[PDB]
């Protein structure tokens, strides 16, 4: 029970560390998804994030939502942010103009 | 050709140390007494790597087509086009890469870069064979 | 005023992976052009394409004024 | 050490690499007869050491000179590149702004480094330095040849001002072409305090 | 923004944290990432096709409303890492 | 064992580029003094172990292959066994195995494809950046395969030349005649899969016209 | 080097062709700066304006005295290989005697 | 073909590697005759 | 060794890398005590040497050789005029940049804001933003800092060229 104590703080410490790691990665993806109507650090910081989470930084098989999220986010964030920005200023193309006369 | 790659112009990492086996088993030296189909260095450096250099040059010219009869920036002029300073950048880059000294330096790698020049004069000849002609 | 500022930054971020990322704006500009060019003596007709008589002096200064600011 | 034709020289190539191929043979010698086995060939190291050493230092000097005469030729087709000055006037009033012509600054370097290398051939014979002492080279040795090094370096700086003489006067007619030929007097004016 | 992001995890994770004790620290790795009461509802996120009325943006927000949900829950598991630091407090007591 | 005490191990300090002083291309390869060494070793123990019965760099070859390979009592099928296993499965085992070892060792195949370095940035980073790896990799491949087909010429001699003890020698002779036709095939495709990515060639799916 | 030469005689102008600014401040980086200050040598036009000190390390791989690919192969390979081998031989004789 | 010195163009050489981009053409190498030659080579390369 | 008793109790799923074992224990008490004692060999695997500092400190010292210096020299090395897959250490395992280069790291995103503002031809504010970045950079000048200044002067070139075309 001193080795259940030391074992408890041991695996509690390690699971605290990995919990801090996945907390960091999902925190970064929250920092990505938070950015609406900016579209500029979207590909910059988001593509910086995808270079770590699905990639080498969190490349254990650890979660499902980390794996499916960071594996998914190519087409979702890239295609959705992409065509979001494409139909952005088509709004302005409708707004440019009606002030012709 | 669909440039997946044959290998590349990236044999400069590989093809140094993989000539040691072409010279320590000296291809093919030992290889004791039979009919063994010796060289094999070249035979791909004859066939494969040379045609891969030729078509690799050709696709490299297709990374400077840019679809403009013309447009450019040109501190002194119009200079028509990005095509022009493209083929300047290409032939300057490759003609620093593929040969500097030694003039052959080449089986026909000289004649390869000569063929890149010949294609460039074919295309910018074709612009005048289209706009004027 | 900022009439291409969105098109500017749009073309920047989309031009990280140019250029089909901004090629459909050719289509949207051709379409909403073809609405704004239209019509008033119908005037999406300039693609080898009555309504002639739906035009007079106020419609004239209207028409070539509005097309003039379109060219601007 | 050249090695090839052009550039052990202008092209600081024996100026860098010649210290390496110098220094290993120096340690190999100093050890190789620091074992005192036995006698009267430690003389032969005392001959061969200073032979290759002084011949080498002469070689770097010769490269540096015939190099540095070609320096300002095909170099300063430039503009007021490097800096500035702070030379006070006759009324001691802030009158510089004397600038720049970077061929000043390059030849301010390529002799200082050669001073560092020849410092590492004159003062080479300190750090070896073991028993017997079979000290086969003197740490502050050749006062005759030290005076000769003073002579060759003086000839080097004289070759510098000759190089601005030829490059200024006729090579060919453009410091740019009067177009600040005052550039050339600006460079010389910096050279009076460089 | 409390342990209501991990409500049944006060049993479904914390009892498996209290007397579990973590069994077997791959479940604390992966099944606490499959995340009893938090990301055991991990289905249909999904950035919903079809066309952007239905929905493609709310389910895209719910593609990472585990960044809301399982990270105020994993953050609540980081708040339970403070309870694991409380387990490291008493694990600093009996040690 | 005594085949290229490694270049580019490591770095003669400082003297770092040219590629190093070791290579390039001062690692001659002339005909190689390296190949005078190795092709002196196998000619030494081959015709001098043969001449003997008509660490010495590398005594394990003729030593272990001798006292191993002569102490077989029904050897003649087992020669075909080591042949027919080792050709395909060994050649693809090594040539797979090294590229696997780098392919997860410090990969990071980041510099994923070219990082779009145009176009004709053709192995640009050597210059000692990230083609310091692949030179050591493909160098270690052609080195290991060299000592391999060396040694298969050394058993294709060692007892087959000359009937120690079996005058049915043409087994391992076939395992040079199609031993070397094995390995020269297995390198040749490893030529064609040096495609311009650091292609890493570890998938194996073969799909027909229907997915 | 050079057959059918520049003729004559094939200098690189290497104290420009390298040392316009080069190893001129990289081989001279254990060489420069040693009190080699700037005095507004922020090169105020365009490019060579880093120049603070120690390090802001560029810190050039320094191809050679620049255009010497093969001549740095010559000085390097010849002089360093031969003298390296003789260092090994004198080591073995140092043990022997 | 004349390189010659540049710097031009873009990454201040942007190619600069350059082992004939891939060769030495390292014949065996083993062939030091060198012929005292020639033009370099008109060879119809001048005609090219 | 997966815990696949859900498809079949008294059966095991040991899929070692490029393999798969259906090594079916006959009783399930040997299966439950087998994956249970392999979960106690995850109290030996997952507790003894899973990582616990191993991938942690291996990621520390191994990540600590990042772009080019660990391992200083150097006589075949430089990283002056490039980005060359630029290791964004702020977004990497440092996240905790020094508030000089942290607050200028967001002004490195302010440098990218200058790239937006240049990219819409609005020079003025981006120029003065760059003046602020020169001010804080200038004053509070710990190693990557210099490379940040390289990007800064790169973009000062971009401005000077761009205005001199635009005028």
């Amino acid at each position: 029970v001193n080795n259940k104590k030391i074992s408890l703080k041991i695996s509690e410490a390690t699971i605290l560390i990995t919990k801090v790691v996945r907390i960091l990665e999902l925190s970064s993806k929250c920092q990505e998804l938070i950015t609406e109507r900016k579209f500029f650090k979207v590909l910059q910081n988001l593509d910086s994030l995808e270079k770590l989470y699905l990639q080498e930084f969190k490349n254990y098989n650890f979660q499902f939502l980390i794996e499916i999220y960071n594996s998914i986010p190519f087409l979702q964030k890239v295609t959705k942010d992409e065509c979001i920005n494409l139909i952005r200023n088509s709004l302005n193309l409708n707004l440019g103009k009606n002030l012709i006369k | 050709v669909p440039p997946s790659v044959f290998n590349m112009k990236v044999i400069l990492d590989p093809f140094l140390l993989f000539t040691q086996s072409t010279s320590t088993i000296v291809p093919s030296v030992l290889t004791q007494n039979t009919i063994s189909s010796l060289t094999f260095f070249d035979d791909y450096m004859n066939k494969s790597f040379l045609p891969k250099i030729q078509m690799t040059m050709d696709y490299l010219f297709t990374v400077e087509v840019e679809s403009n009869n013309p447009y450019a920036l040109e501190l002194s002029d119009e200079n028509h086009n990005i095509f022009k300073t493209a083929l300047d950048f290409q032939r300057l880059f490759y003609n620093l890469l593929n040969v500097f000294n030694t003039a052959n330096t080449f089986r026909e790698k000289i004649s390869y870069c000569i063929l890149d020049l010949l294609n460039h004069f074919y295309n910018y000849y074709l612009g005048l064979f289209n706009s004027l002609i | 005023e900022f009439f291409q500022l969105d098109d500017f930054h749009d073309s920047i971020m989309i031009f990280q992976n140019l250029n089909e990322l901004s090629v459909l704006s050719g289509e949207f500009n051709k379409e909403y052009e073809l609405r704004k060019t239209k019509l008033m003596y119908p005037l999406i007709w300039k693609k080898n394409k009555f309504t002639q008589s739906l035009s007079l002096h106020f419609l004239q200064d209207y028409f070539l004024k509005i097309l003039g600011f379109l060219l601007y | 050490d050249y090695g090839f034709i052009p550039p052990n020289c202008n092209g600081l190539s024996c100026l860098r690499y010649l210290p390496k191929i110098v220094e290993p043979i120096l340690k190999f010698s100093t050890e190789l007869a620091q074992l005192n086995i036995t006698t009267n060939g430690i003389t032969i190291c005392r001959n061969t050491l200073s032979t290759i050493i002084n011949r080498c230092v002469g070689a770097i000097s010769s490269t540096k000179l015939r190099d540095i005469s070609n320096f300002y030729q095909l170099e300063n087709w430039q503009v007021y590149e490097t800096v500035t000055f702070s030379s006070k006037s006759q009324d001691s009033s802030k009158n510089l702004t004397f600038e720049y012509g970077v061929t000043q600054f390059p030849e301010i370097v390529t002799s200082f480094q050669e001073v560092s290398i020849k410092t590492t051939r004159d003062l080479l014979f300190a750090y070896e330095k073991l028993p017997i002492i079979n000290g086969i080279s003197v740490v502050s040795y050749p006062s005759k040849q030290l005076l000769t090094g003073i002579e060759i370096q003086q000839i080097i700086s004289m070759e510098a001002v000759l190089e601005a003489i030829l490059k200024n006067a006729a090579k060919d007619k453009d410091n740019p072409r009067n177009s600040h030929t005052i550039l050339t007097l600006t460079n010389l004016q910096y050279f009076r305090e460089c | 923004s409390l342990y209501e992001l991990d409500p049944k995890w006060k049993k479904l994770l914390k009892t498996d944290n209290f007397l579990g004790g973590l069994t077997v620290n791959e479940f604390v790795q992966e099944l606490s990432k499959d995340h009893r009461n938090d990301v055991l509802i991990d289905a249909n996120t999904k950035n919903l096709p079809t066309n952007e009325k239905d929905q493609d943006a709310i389910r895209e927000a719910i593609w990472k409303q585990l960044d809301p949900k399982p990270y105020i829950r994993t953050f609540e598991s980081t708040l339970k890492e403070l309870k694991n630091l409380n387990e490291e407090t008493l694990n600093k007591r009996q040690y | 064992v005594t085949n290229n005490d490694i270049f580019k191990i490591i770095s003669i300090s400082h003297n770092g580029f040219t590629s190093l002083e070791n290579y390039l291309y001062n690692i001659v390869n002339i005909d190689i003094m390296e190949h005078s060494k190795t092709i002196n070793k196998n000619l030494e123990q081959f015709i001098h172990d043969q001449s003997l019965n008509k660490q010495e760099n590398e005594g394990f070859n003729r030593i272990g292959f001798l006292l191993k390979t002569i102490n077989n009592i029904n050897k003649l099928p087992v020669a075909f066994n080591i042949i027919t296993e080792r050709a395909k499965e060994e050649i693809h085992n090594i040539i797979v195995k090294s590229t696997e070892s780098i392919r997860s060792k410090h990969p990071s195949l980041l510099k994923m494809a070219t990082s779009l370095k145009n176009d004709n940035h053709f192995g640009l980073p050597v210059q000692d950046i990230l083609s310091i790896i692949l030179r050591e990799c493909f160098w270690e491949i052609f080195l290991k395969l060299l000592y391999a087909i060396q040694c298969h010429r050394a058993i294709f001699e060692m007892s087959n030349i000359l009937q120690p003890t079996s005058s049915a020698k043409p087994a391992f002779k076939f395992n040079k005649i199609w031993g070397k036709l094995l390995d020269e095939i297995e390198l040749l495709l490893v030529r064609y899969i040096n495609d311009p990515e650091l292609i890493s060639s570890n998938n194996g799916s073969i799909k027909p016209i229907n997915g | 080097n050079n057959t059918n030469q520049d003729k004559s005689q094939g200098c690189v102008e290497l104290s420009y062709y390298l040392k316009i600014n080069q190893l001129f401040q990289i081989i001279s980086d254990t060489g420069k700066d040693s009190e080699g200050l700037k005095s507004t040598v922020e090169p105020n036009k365009v490019n060579t304006i880093s120049g603070t000190s120690y390090l802001n390390l560029n810190c050039q791989p320094s191809s050679q005295g620049l255009t010497d690919s093969p001549t740095i192969i010559e000085m390097w390979l010849l002089i360093l290989k031969y003298i390296n081998d003789l260092w090994k031989i004198c080591d073995q004789f140092i043990e022997f005697w | 073909s004349q390189e010659p010195m540049l710097d031009a163009d873009r990454l201040r050489s942007s190619w600069t590697f350059s082992e004939s981009m891939d060769l030495n053409y390292s014949n065996p190498s083993s062939s030091p005759n060198s012929l005292g030659n020639l033009k370099i080579l008109l060879d119809d390369k001048a005609s090219k | 060794v997966t815990q696949e008793e859900f498809s079949t109790k008294r059966l095991l799923f040991k899929f070692s890398n490029s393999n798969s074992s259906l090594y079916e224990c006959r009783d399930a008490d040997e299966c439950s005590r087998l994956l249970d004692v392999i979960r106690k060999a995850k109290d030996d695997l997952c507790d003894i040497f899973h990582v616990e500092e191993e991938n942690s400190k291996r990621i520390r010292e191994s990540f600590r050789y990042l772009q080019s210096t660990q391992q200083t020299p150097g006589r075949e090395n430089n990283r002056s005029p490039n980005k060359n897959k630029r290791r964004s250490m702020g977004g990497s395992i440092t996240p905790d940049m020094s508030s000089t280069a942290q607050r200028l790291k967001f002004l490195d995103e302010g440098v990218e804001e200058i790239d937006i503002e240049l990219a819409r031809l609005r020079f003025e504010s981006a120029v003065e933003t760059l003046l602020d970045i020169e001010s804080q950079l200038e004053d509070l000048s710990l190693m990557l800092l210099n490379l940040i200044s390289l990007k800064i002067e790169q973009r000062r070139e971009a401005i000077s060229s761009k205005l001199s075309q635009s005028i």
